[PDB]
């Protein structure tokens, strides 16, 4: 019958949604257990999803980003629920947590070992299969660790396997790792660091040295990506040290010049770029900015873009005092210059036949 | 930090899945609660797992139980074929009370069945939509972990493969001859391989693999027992048979284990070809010839036989299907195809070469058939193009029924 069946996922829903009403009727009475039993009548059927949001809930599959959600998932094991051998002992009842990522990297490192270690103790696989779980495990566990948090901020030789595979896959990491300049070279300065005390550390030391009871050929590649780390943690921590209407605000222009004229007393392409940065900055206010009013407000861009050339030549005369910078210059800024001297002559002609 | 209040809840919850209401359930998660205190708050214990065996009727019923039986809240949720688990692992790295027991501590319910079905269905059926519709909801995180489902459904493969005196006289003759002839029958596998198809060398692989599983499959069912030890006592009929079986069964075995671990490091590299695009192979065949000449430093005939049969099969299967989906794109694909054809072959007389310097009856009959029936439609289709210039200057008047001759032959 359906009935053993529907009142037990009910005692089963009363036990883990944990909302004492009938709200079992406020909201399965529509789609719900018409869903349920069709889900429990129907072949290929293998899943099913209910949402508690604290008191609320939802028979569903998409979870929402609603806080302090509830997951149960139903499977039934067979492709209906016998009337003659027992339904109680359903193969999937699960209840879990609101955070998913969470719980796959604590049921990775808590609960799910134990399926690697028993039943590799008892029957079924003492071969080479034992050495594959272990190790494919081993990188379940590596990964559920780093695509995590990274995006937001004959015993000798098996051990030996997974105590170098672990640093391939991670060196593999680490070389992915080698204002959106300035928030760039501030990011890797910070990332650098945080992964250069993330090899240095202590359980790290023990793992090279362990791995030093072996000795082949390994232990070099890491000693040059050691090599890679240090050169460019340290310059970049140079670099982010070094690092730190517009009528009224030309005299910050000044300064601009003056840490050009202070950083240069580093590598010249970051400078062109930063240059590009600078002119990429000023179309953006020359943007910001907008027929007889037009020719006085574009006279007044065009003499922030002289002051701006002018303190180009300025650093050119004070360089040679204390070649291809000039080229980017001219085909950023210039292409801008002539959209709209195109544009402010033709007011000009535009105004002088508004004289008819 | 509430040690009590958790371990009613647990109680309940334990309860309300098996049956055991409150005499023997809250005694043992009560019991030794120096470490019910050290699970929660403290460090050390990041689950404790209260795990219900059965003895009488296999737990079956499932609605209520004695403690007859021993239940274990160990630290550790062991996957034995007897015991029903509740792990209550908890999503805090220190133990609050005020945050309810039911949003962080997920329950153990596991089926009685063994390891095949729950554990694929919980890692790969189960969680199909969140981390997707997290792949919806802004990561960039998008690549390797396609492949990384990949590999837990090769695990759901793996796991469905593998985890699926007169009277003594006539015990004896009835457990024997029936094992020994399936043994005698699984040391042949290499023979009915070697057919006629254009198959593909993914399939060696699957070959490679059924006959790991076999293999174990055997061994462990003679590892039932008791007519072993039979056959200890009975060896003053099938001993012979038995210790030649063995040796036979030692060699294939081993065989087989190096075979598969050298042809598994193959895959990464041969993968890209199966299903990509077609000058994507010219890039991947240098280092398809790396890892080939440096696997047969190593170890015969059948790895020739069907590896270069089989892949020169899927070069064959890729060219022809992708170009089946006019005239410009026909002939760039013909071209492409036959350079394709003519740098396997160079780069297989370079190994050759190689081969020869330091210490292929296949290549020729398929590249050769295919790269003359693509050079005589090659050239059929630049004589086509070169006279369909023609095609639109209609209104010169000598150039009406001319074209009807070019379109008889087409036709």
């Amino acid at each position: 019958v359906k009935d053993i069946r529907f009142d037990y996922i009910r005692d089963r829903v009363c036990s883990c949604l944990k909302v004492p009403d009938s709200a079992y009727d406020k909201l399965v009475s529509g789609d719900g257990r018409t869903s349920l039993v069709q889900f429990m009548e129907e072949a290929h059927t293998k899943r099913l999803l209910i949402m508690l949001d604290g008191k609320d809930l939802s028979a569903t599959v998409k979870p929402p980003p609603k806080f302090k959600k509830k997951t149960v998932y139903f499977l039934k094991l067979q492709e209906t629920k016998l009337d003659n051998d027992n339904i109680k002992k359903l193969v999937i009842h699960g209840e879990i947590s609101e955070n998913p990522l969470e719980t796959l990297a604590a049921i990775s490192q808590d609960v799910f070992m134990p399926v690697l270690t028993a039943p590799a103790n008892q029957q079924g696989w003492p071969d080479v299969v034992a050495k594959e779980v272990t190790e494919n495990l081993h990188k379940f566990v590596s990964n559920v660790f780093v695509t995590i948090g990274q995006m937001k901020g004959q015993d000798k030789i098996h051990i030996l396997e997974s105590a170098i595979v672990t640093w391939t896959k991670q060196i593999k990491n680490v070389l992915k790792a080698d204002l959106t300049e300035l928030n760039f070279w501030s990011e890797r300065a910070a990332n650098l660091n945080s992964i250069h005390e993330q090899l240095t550390s202590e359980k790290t030391q023990k793992v090279v040295k362990v791995l030093e009871l072996a000795k082949s050929t390994y232990y070099p590649a890491f000693q040059r990506l050691f090599r890679e780390v240090e050169a460019a943690q340290q310059e970049a921590n140079d670099n982010v040290k070094f690092l730190k209407l517009v009528d009224l605000f030309k005299p910050i222009m000044h300064t601009l010049m003056l840490i050009w004229k202070h950083s240069k007393s580093s590598s010249t392409r970051f400078v062109t770029l930063m240059q590009e940065i600078c002119n990429d900055l000023i179309m953006q206010a020359c943007k910001y900015v907008p027929s007889e009013a037009v020719d006085k407000l574009r006279m007044t861009l065009r003499v922030l873009g002289t002051f701006k050339n002018y303190y180009f030549e300025y650093r050119a005369l004070s360089m040679q005092d204390t070649k291809f910078q000039n080229n980017s210059l001219f085909a950023r800024l210039d292409s801008f210059l002539e959209r709209c001297h195109d544009m402010m002559d033709l007011m000009s002609t535009c105004m002088q036949f508004n004289r008819l | 930090m509430a040690l009590d209040n958790r371990h009613r809840l647990i109680v309940g919850k334990l309860a309300e899945a098996f049956g055991l209401p409150e005499n023997v359930i809250e005694k043992t998660l009560t019991q030794d609660k120096q470490a019910v205190n050290s699970f929660f708050t403290p460090a050390g214990p990041p689950s404790l797992v209260f795990v219900y065996q059965v003895k009488e009727d296999k737990l079956k019923d499932g609605s209520v139980g004695p403690v007859d039986n021993k239940p274990t809240l160990h630290r550790i949720g062991p996957h034995e074929r007897i015991h029903n688990s509740v792990y209550f692992t908890r999503l805090n790295p220190k133990g609050i009370n005020e945050k309810t027991l039911e949003a962080d501590m997920g329950s153990g319910e596991l089926s009685v069945l063994w390891a095949l079905e729950n554990f694929k269905a919980i890692v790969s059926d189960l969680y199909l939509p969140i981390m997707q519709e997290q792949q919806q909801w802004g990561k960039m995180s998008t690549e390797y972990l396609e492949d990384f489902l990949s590999s837990t459904a090769k695990f759901g493969s793996m796991l469905t493969e593998a985890v699926a005196d007169d009277d003594t006289l006539q015990e004896m003759e009835e457990c024997l001859t029936e094992w020994c002839r399936e043994a005698e029958l699984l040391l042949n596998q290499t023979n009915k391989i070697k057919d006629g198809e254009e198959r593909g060398p993914d399939t060696e692989l699957e070959y490679w693999r059924t006959r790991m599983s076999n293999f174990n499959s055997i061994t462990e069912h003679l590892k039932k027992e008791c007519k072993l030890v039979l056959g200890i006592c009975s060896h003053a009929k099938a001993y012979l048979r038995w210790r030649g079986l063995d040796v036979q069964i030692t060699d294939a075995a081993n065989e087989s284990k190096d075979n598969v671990k050298y042809l598994a490091t193959l895959e990464k590299s041969m993968e890209p070809m199966y299903q990509g695009r077609v000058t994507d192979i010219t890039e991947s065949l240098p280092a398809l010839m790396t890892n080939v000449r440096m696997m047969y430093t190593i170890a015969t005939a059948e790895h020739m036989t069907r590896l270069f049969t089989k892949i020169t099969n899927q070069l064959v299967r890729r060219c022809k299907e992708q170009i089946m989906e006019d005239k410009v794109t026909l002939i760039g694909n013909m071209k492409v195809s036959v350079e394709l054809a003519n740098v396997y072959r160079q780069q297989y007389r370079l190994a050759k070469e190689t081969l020869a310097a330091q210490p292929e009856q296949a290549i020729f009959l398929k590249f050769d058939l295919s790269s003359k029936a693509l050079h005589k439609l090659i050239d059929m289709f630049t004589t086509i193009h070169q006279f369909s210039s023609l095609e639109q200057h209609t209104h010169i008047e000598g150039l009406d029924t001319m074209l009807k001759s070019l379109n008889n032959i087409i036709d």
